[PDB]
């Protein structure tokens, strides 16, 4: 058939940089008789479905920024965007449909920004939980950059990263932060024979962490 | 402006089949194919086929071919999808989008998707917990509250936050599946000069169950 195959799979720029990105098919998509390259590129964001950019290797679409440019023919396709902006971050599909219909594999748009230090946020297991011999207690870590960072539980004192459950969401199209949850999932038991629990979170960079911490004791 | 209306996810177990709507509106249904994309998570698309609904004539991905079956009803402009003999490898989302048959045939407009599990376990019912800050805690000039929504199958699920006249900020955390079950959490912040005055309530719908649960959150 016709595959495509698209490079690099990620990359991370900051807002204003210029970014290429590549599309190659496996045979030229170039139809003969009216010297059209049936080549498309689509957008797709978080949660949403894909949508068309540009058509006819280099044709954009009605509504789509010219920050956007598609270039390239026969085989050799590229989808330029002048200058990123935060926005931008999605997962980018080049489209052949001359022979059948195919996709790439897809380039993944993540956006580079300053550090960003969450806002940590740590909550107690509810009394309804507890009743029922449950007992998780979560942490919020909103607003961060860059994505990795690190999340420790310590209780009484001492680390336990077993029994952790961690969701980062997807980045925020506007200010380019991370926010994640991390959740300590207990016994009732191993809940009751320990008092203090505290969330503590530090970029990999730094040795300055921020921490939140409660009693069991305490109401 | 034109709109590709798919159904509601869907739970079917293997061996099972389901089919799966698209409605459109705001051009000439009769005009345009229809086309249907599988999107596996993890990301690659994949077409799956496509029907010119004037004739009813059909065109597949051999891959395919066997287990789909496109149809289409012109008295209330809708395309579906039947997937037969299913199994867990075709869990997914799936699309419909609109061809330009004149222009070559490239998708121009795209359903919201609909996504399908196939899958032997079981409905299951969601426990919400709020989560408020313990009595030990202090606040700036924000407070964040929280609810935590878990045990539940299958994935479809929509946590509300109702803050009132209140101006919020709202994070959803993806779903993580654990034993079967999914839990998720969602995080609201609002100005600490308003709550715990005014009310807070995470509503929960999960269809699957038939369960709408709302949880008012309260100073500890």
């Amino acid at each position: 058939n016709i595959m495509m195959t698209q490079s690099p799979s990620s990359l991370a720029v900051s807002a204003g940089e210029k970014v290429t990105m590549s599309c190659k098919s496996s045979q030229s998509v170039l139809y003969s008789s009216n010297q059209k390259n049936y080549l498309a590129w689509y957008q797709q964001k978080p949660g949403q479905s894909p949508k068309l950019l540009i058509y006819w290797a280099s044709t954009r679409e009605s509504g789509v920024p010219d920050r956007f440019t598609g270039s390239g023919s026969g085989t050799d396709f590229t989808l330029t965007i002048s200058s990123v902006q935060a926005e931008d971050l999605a997962v980018y599909y080049c489209h052949q449909h001359l022979s059948s219909w195919t996709f790439g594999g897809g380039t993944k748009l993540e956006i580079k920004r300053a550090d960003a230090a969450p806002t940590v946020s740590i909550f107690p297991p509810s009394s309804e939980q507890l009743t029922s011999g449950g007992a998780s207690v979560v942490c919020f870590l909103n607003n961060f950059y860059p994505k990795d960072i690190n999340v420790k539980w310590k209780i009484d004192g001492s680390e336990r990263q077993n029994g952790v459950l961690n969701s980062w969401t997807d980045q925020d199209s506007k200010d380019s932060t991370y926010s994640m949850s991390s959740t300590l999932t207990l016994t009732k038991d191993e809940y009751e024979r320990h008092n203090s629990y505290t969330c503590e979170a530090t970029h990999a960079t730094s040795t300055s962490p921020i921490v939140k911490s409660f009693n069991r004791n305490e109401c | 402006e034109i709109q590709l209306q798919q159904s509601g996810a869907e739970l079917v177990k293997p061996g099972a089949s389901v089919k799966i709507s698209c409605k459109a509106s705001g051009y000439s249904f009769t005009g345009y194919n229809m086309n249907w994309v599988k999107q596996s998570h993890g990301k690659s698309l994949e077409w799956i086929g496509k029907i010119n609904p004037y004739y009813g004539s059909t065109s597949y991905n051999q891959k395919f071919k066997g287990q789909a079956t496109l149809t289409v009803d012109k008295s209330s402009s809708t395309a579906y999808m039947q997937l037969n003999s299913l199994t867990s490898e075709d869990s997914a989302v799936y699309y419909c989008a609109r061809g330009r048959l004149r222009r070559g045939g490239y998708f121009d407009y795209w359903g919201q998707g609909t996504t399908l599990t196939v899958s032997s376990a079981k409905t299951t019912p969601p426990s919400v917990y709020p989560l408020a800050p313990g009595c030990g805690d202090t606040t700036g000039s924000s407070v964040t509250l929280g609810c935590l929504v878990k045990g539940y199958f299958p994935e479809s699920v929509t946590v509300t936050w109702n803050s009132g006249s209140l101006s919020s900020s709202v994070h959803t955390f993806p779903a993580l599946l654990q034993s079967g079950l999914y839990t998720m959490s969602s995080s609201v912040t609002v100005p600490s000069s308003t709550w715990p005055s005014q009310t807070v309530t995470c509503s929960v719908a999960h269809p699957a169950s038939s369960t709408t649960v709302d949880k008012k959150l309260e100073p500890s």
